[PDB]
């Protein structure tokens, strides 16, 4: 089978910049390569076919090019509406193969997360459950690591994480981390901590409470 | 008796022989693959390509006319006659890797077969010849 | 005009099967192979296979052999994809797209038209209403939260003060874990805003026909 090896999964860009996304075919596929654009919750749209031909209504700024088994999608001048996922594909032969995709995101100044911790609610404890919630809000860049510590011991089981997409207005990211225990397991420990590692600080941002 | 050959726009190639009439295309789409289709290593293997004696005859004539060596040259492919997608045979004419020698032999055969062979197979590029039925063009002789 | 219309969202128990449909309009159905593509949450596109409606011939990605069954009905211009022995890894959005039957060099052989996608969710859960928990603080600004747990299926509509408090809100995408969903939301307001003014989390789950309000009260 022919495999398409796409460049970087995430690319930070600025509006008006020239952006290049690359894809490498495992064998020669001639020029039988397509590029697709996809926005969240929408179907992918065909941008380029035959490596360099713009599909119907595709603007001039999308430039497809080829060199042997190396294929490139260039956005000559990135517009705000171009922030999206991009996928290369070979269609020379079955099985068709897609590149892993590249998401173009917007560059902005680094921002430390605002961290807030919440012990289980009175209502949840009444029902026998115990969730500890940590929000890590409005940070930049997107890479972040949250570690839960219970009495200085790292806890991995019972952690549920969720991340927002890049905010449309301020270009930040946010994250929610929920540690769920039984009320009995929760009452067997005192100190509950969520520690966030982000490039904005050389030491983790720590939010903590003691059950007792 | 001899099949009729035609070139329109110095790029679109055709061949007619009796009731059979094909368009000859060259591009990077590998429509057939040895994993799915009929491998042709002897002229008689073409009985599996079609129910039509005329389509089999014209395909064998073309391959003989370009100098194909049924036993020593790389085998080629056709779609099994039981499939309904359509008659087709495919020859690998890629001027690259292990196929280079055969691709040069094919190119020579095509230059001898067609008056002005407009060779579209680029050096080092995947290029596959697909022969498919078509109505004989109105502008052809 | 060319259109590919896919069937609605699927909810299925583990080990069962679902059959997705893609109805084609505005073109000759038999001149195209219908492609199927999978997209897992936050991941890329993965080609599954294709079906030729003329005789039902198929092409598959090696991974999906034994998982997907591809058929087509020429009379109704519909292609079908049956997904068998369903597991959590099958929860995804599935797209259909068309690709022309080869007929010379002068056609586009990329996937020019696509369906809108069909969501498949694999879970052992029955329709369950959510538990909604108000999260009061443990500066210049205060952050309040709302925790929505143990529900199925998606979606829930979460708002703050009936949607009148929209700035400084982060509603996180729901996550499926152990057959049930969890969703959370935070709201950040000035220290002058809360608790002087009331702030309530509103959660609607139409599948269970439930609407719950939880006022955030100081601990
Ligand atoms: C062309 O296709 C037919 C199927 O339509 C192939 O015939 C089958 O061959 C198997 C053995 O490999 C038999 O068990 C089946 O009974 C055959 N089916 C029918 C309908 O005849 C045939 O072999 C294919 N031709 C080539 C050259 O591969
Ligand atoms: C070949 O001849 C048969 C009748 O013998 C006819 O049905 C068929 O259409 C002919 N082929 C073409 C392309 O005309
Ligand atoms: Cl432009």
């Amino acid at each position: 089978d022919i495999v398409m090896t796409q460049s970087q999964k995430f690319m930070s860009t600025s509006i008006g910049d020239r952006v290049s996304i690359t894809c490498k075919a495992s064998q020669n596929v001639g020029s039988a390569v397509a590029w697709y654009q996809q926005k969240p919750g929408q179907s992918p749209k065909l941008l380029i076919y035959s490596a360099s031909n713009r599909y119907t209504g595709v603007p001039d700024r999308f430039i497809g090019s080829e060199s042997g088994t190396d294929f490139t999608l260039t956005i000559s001048n990135m517009q705000s509406e171009d922030l999206a996922d991009y996928f290369c594909q070979q269609y020379s032969s079955y099985p068709l193969a897609f590149g892993a995709g590249t998401k173009l995101e917007l560059k902005r100044a680094d921002a430390a997360p605002t961290v807030s911790i919440f012990p289980p609610s009175s209502e949840q404890l009444t029902s026998g459950g115990a969730s500890v919630v940590c929000f890590l809000n409005n940070f930049y860049p997107k890479d972040i690591n949250v570690k839960w510590k219970i009495d200085g011991s790292e806890r991995q089981n019972g952690v549920l994480n969720s991340w927002t997409d890049q905010d449309s207005k301020d270009s930040t990211y946010s994250m929610s981390s929920t540690l769920t225990l039984t009320k009995d397991e929760y009452e067997r420990h005192n100190s509950y901590t969520c520690e966030a590692t982000h490039k904005t600080s050389t030491s983790p941002i720590v939010k903590s409470f003691n059950r007792n | 008796d001899l099949p009729l050959l035609c070139t329109l726009n110095k790029s679109h190639l055709y061949i007619k022989g009796g009731n059979a009439s094909f368009k000859i295309s060259f591009d990077d789409i590998a429509v057939l693959l040895p994993e799915y289709d009929v491998i042709i290593q002897h002229p008689a293997d073409m009985s599996w390509c079609s129910k039509s004696d005329d389509q089999i005859w014209l395909s064998q004539w073309f391959m003989n006319a370009v100098g194909h060596d049924w036993y020593l040259d790389p085998p080629f492919l056709c779609r099994n006659r039981t499939k309904t997608e359509g008659f087709i045979f495919q020859v690998n004419t890629s001027k690259t890797g292990i196929n280079e020698n055969y691709a040069k032999k094919f190119k020579t055969g095509m230059h001898h077969l067609y008056r002005e062979y407009p060779d579209s197979c680029l050096d080092g590029k995947l290029c596959l010849m697909k022969a498919q039925p078509t109505s004989w063009p109105l502008q052809c002789p | 005009e060319v259109k590919l219309q896919q069937s609605g969202a699927e909810l299925a128990r583990p080990g069962t099967s679902v059959k997705l449909s893609c109805k084609a309009s505005g073109y000759t159905f038999t001149n195209y192979w219908m492609q199927w593509i999978k997209q897992r949450p936050g991941q890329g596109l993965e080609w599954i296979g294709a079906v030729y409606p003329g005789d039902g011939d198929t092409r598959f990605s090696q991974k999906f052999k034994g998982k997907a069954t591809l058929t087509a009905d020429k009379s109704s211009s519909t292609a079908y994809m049956q997904l068998s022995s369903l597991s959590s890894e099958d929860s995804a959005v599935y797209f259909c797209a068309r690709r022309r039957v080869y007929y010379g060099s002068n056609y586009i052989y990329a996937l020019d038209y696509w369906g809108q996608g069909t969501s498949v969710t694999v879970s052992a859960a029955k329709t369950t209403a959510p538990s909604v928990y108000p999260l009061a603080p443990v500066g210049s600004s205060v952050t309040l939260g709302c925790l929505v747990k143990g529900y199925f299926p998606e979606p829930v509509t979460l708002t703050w003060n009936s949607g009148s408090l929209s700035s400084g809100v982060h509603t996180f995408p729901a996550v499926l874990q152990s057959d049930l969903y969890t969703l959370s939301s935070s709201v950040t307001v000035t220290s002058s805003t809360w608790p002087s003014q009331s702030i309530t989390c509103n959660v609607a789950h139409p599948a269970s026909s439930t609407k719950v309000d939880k006022k955030i009260e100081p601990r």
